[PDB]
RNA sequence: CUGAUG
RNA sequence: GCGGUCAUACGAUUAACCCAAAUUAAUAGAUCCACGGCGUAAAGAGUGUUUAAGAAAAAAAAUCACAAUAGAGUUAAAUUAUAACUAAGCUGUAAAAAGCCCUAGUUAAAAUAAAAUAACCCACGAAAGUGACUCUAAUAAUCCUGACACACGAUAGCUAGGACCCAAACUGGGAUUAGAUACCCCACUAUGCCUAGCCCUAAACCCAAAUAGUUACAUAACAAAACUAUUCGCCAGAGUA
């Protein structure tokens, strides 16, 4: 039987190490009429924009390529004991599955 | 950025004597201040001084120079329709600005946790 | 009627001694569930208590020492050509791939880190992966 | 028993970190072109960390060579000399908008 | 600008 | 605390209650203040050192940019005593008046006082305190607490000598008010400045004592969360004070 500690090594998470300029392939989920919530698939949702050479092939289940910049943004303030998630992350668009 | 904050305040541990008297607790607050009356400036000031350019030199008379006259009233409903579309586009979008009546309701969906 | 007390401890600390003292007299249905099957931690109410001085959370950090031979990887090419696939369990990545090589030419009894960098990324031209070395 | 646990070690992926523009360099009182390009060129004031952006150590020692060098008779105080205006721009405040 | 008391 | 025509609280009646050959009233008594606290209620004493005295209960260390302090030298901005050109105005408040017209602006200019920005920095020193530049000396303890003893102790005040641009206690005028010996405006003095000698006071507040630690139990309220072991100095209602 493989436990959980020989099956977290192997994980492309810890291969990846940082999240700091990753690229990684993502497929959208949800289209809005100028934003796309795009999963590249670790934790969260990255939200990025439009862009205007061939927005139109952006639809529901594209496969995209992305560079994760964060992970999830999370930072503390004056007087907060814990920090203020913003329940997504940061990454910018590439490309869309160059093959 | 944001000034340092380590050793400013009277504490027990810190061993000096406190830097900063806050008048308030520096808790930030889930609302921001309201704008005090956000103003603005006139318009067609270019375009009225070449008007009454006219005026002066051709002793006060409109038959002698007109697109001073036409160019002017074309400014003043340029500026009449920018007033009351761009008064509904800017609060309908967020590009740039905006008020604090939608700064408060972005605030208060992530706000500060004083507590626990 | 009940117990609506938070602080004294569980559910079942409050419904056991009360119908041990008879006043609940209708056994509830959870109670000889909870009695067959307990949980690992009685549910008893505590209070979060900020952690002052130096006292410090008990959890470790994780690191392994294949993360020692991928940071030289990422400092030395930077992200690989292979973009990652978070979807595939079993993917691969480039730098999974050199830190194979790695751990492979570290049991030819070769201890210089440069003979153990440099050969690795020479015969990953064997395989024919694209490296961009950052300069 | 298990092999693949994760070991008490330094974190390897830690970032070197950032030096000033005169880490490791060494400053002078005499150097009226180094001194001037941290001094605003129409009034004098010596910028602060938040325009220049100096770690902790040389950020005292350009204020005390800036204070050396307008007593000694080095750089004027009442603004920048004109001559060493070509010099690369360093702060990050800008004035005309 | 100034305006005291119950 | 009860007594303004409804008194279960005054005086009398009825009734009831509690003691009992004792019942009340007064004064003495025994007991009762803190093995509790010292940020906001009374309390951490203005600071350091040291004698006496006390625990050293398990192991560790001493010292680094930046305005400690004490002497000596120096001045970048402004201002002024003083000369030269121009004008009859200058300063002055919400509005004026008073004052100065040996006034006002520019060009130059000693002596004295103070030390823009850097400072969103937080260091130095026991504390008060210190940030215009340079030089000399120098910032104790192989480092516990510890006085009424010793030594310091901001501004303000005193004495003698010196300095005086500027600000100003006081004072003299001009406004406002019914009055204004005040807030507003002008002039001016002691004083703030240096040496020597005193006075030894503050909301000397970070109202949180020092020495080595903990995040265990645990929100009077607010405020800077709750606490340990050895100590030093205080706290017994308020006014009187
Ligand atoms: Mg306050
Ligand atoms: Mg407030
Ligand atoms: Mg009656
Ligand atoms: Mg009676
Ligand atoms: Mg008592
Ligand atoms: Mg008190
Ligand atoms: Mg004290
Ligand atoms: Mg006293
Ligand atoms: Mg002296
Ligand atoms: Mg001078
Ligand atoms: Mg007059
Ligand atoms: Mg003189
Ligand atoms: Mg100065
Ligand atoms: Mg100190
Ligand atoms: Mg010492
Ligand atoms: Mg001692
Ligand atoms: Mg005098
Ligand atoms: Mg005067
Ligand atoms: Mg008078
Ligand atoms: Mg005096
Ligand atoms: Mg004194
Ligand atoms: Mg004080
Ligand atoms: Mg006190
Ligand atoms: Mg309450
Ligand atoms: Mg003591
Ligand atoms: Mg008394
Ligand atoms: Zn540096």
């Amino acid at each position: 039987v493989e436990s959980f500690a020989s099956m977290l090594r192997h994980s492309p998470l810890t291969q990846m190490g940082p999240a700091k300029n990753k690229l990684v392939i993502g497929q959208i989920f949800h289209i809005v009429e100028d934003d796309l919530y795009i999963d590249f698939g670790g934790k969260f949702h990255c939200v990025c924009k439009r862009p205007e050479v061939d927005g139109e092939k952006y639809q529901k289940g594209t496969r995209v390529r992305l560079r994760l910049l964060d992970l999830e943004l999370t930072s503390r303030f004056l007087g907060a004991t814990t920090d203020t998630t913003i329940l997504e992350a940061d990454a910018v668009l590439l490309g869309l599955q160059e093959s | 950025a944001t000034p340092s904050l380590r050793g400013r305040l009277a504490r027990l541990g810190n061993p000096r004597r406190p830097i900063l008297k806050p008048n308030k607790p520096l808790i930030l607050a889930n609302h921001v201040g309201e704008r005090r009356r956000e103003k603005g400036e006139a318009t067609c000031i270019t375009e009225m001084s070449v008007m009454m350019a006219c005026w002066k030199q051709n002793e006060f008379r409109d038959e002698a120079c007109r697109k001073e006259i036409q160019d002017f009233f074309d400014c003043a409903s340029r500026a009449e329709a920018a007033r009351k579309m761009r008064s509904i586009q800017e609060n309908l979008g967020e590009l740039g600005s905006l008020p604090p009546k939608k700064l408060n309701k972005l605030l208060h969906r992530f706000p500060n946790k004083p507590h626990v | 009627a009940g117990s609506r007390l938070e602080t004294v401890g569980s559910i079942f600390s409050r419904t056991r001694d009360l119908i041990r003292a008879g006043v609940l007299k209708e056994k509830p249905l959870w109670l000889d569930i909870y009695n067959a099957f307990p949980p690992l931690r009685e549910p008893v109410f505590r209070r979060p208590r900020l952690r002052y001085g130096k006292a410090k959370a008990a959890v470790q950090d994780i690191f392994y020492h294949e993360d020692r031979i991928r940071a030289k990887f990422y400092s030395a090419y930077g992200s690989g050509p292979k973009a990652f696939d978070l979807f595939n369990p079993n993917f691969k990545s480039t730098c999974q791939r050199f830190v194979e090589k790695y751990i492979e030419l570290q049991r030819l009894g070769e201890t210089d880190e440069e003979k153990l960098f440099v050969e690795a990324g020479k015969a990953l031209l064997a395989e024919g992966v694209t490296l961009r070395r950052v300069g | 028993s298990n092999e693949d646990l994760p070991v008490p070690m330094e974190n390897p992926y830690k970032e070197p970190l950032k030096k000033c523009i005169l880490c490791e360099k060494h400053v002078d009182y005499k150097n009226v072109q180094l001194l001037s390009q941290f001094i605003s060129p129409f009034t004098g004031c010596i910028y602060g960390r938040h325009i220049t952006g100096l770690c902790g150590k040389k950020q005292k020692e350009i204020t005390k060579a800036i204070k050396r060098a307008q007593i000694l008779g080095f750089m004027p105080v009442t603004y920048k000399d004109p001559a060493y205006l070509k010099d690369p721009k360093v702060c990050n405040i800008k004035y005309r908008e």
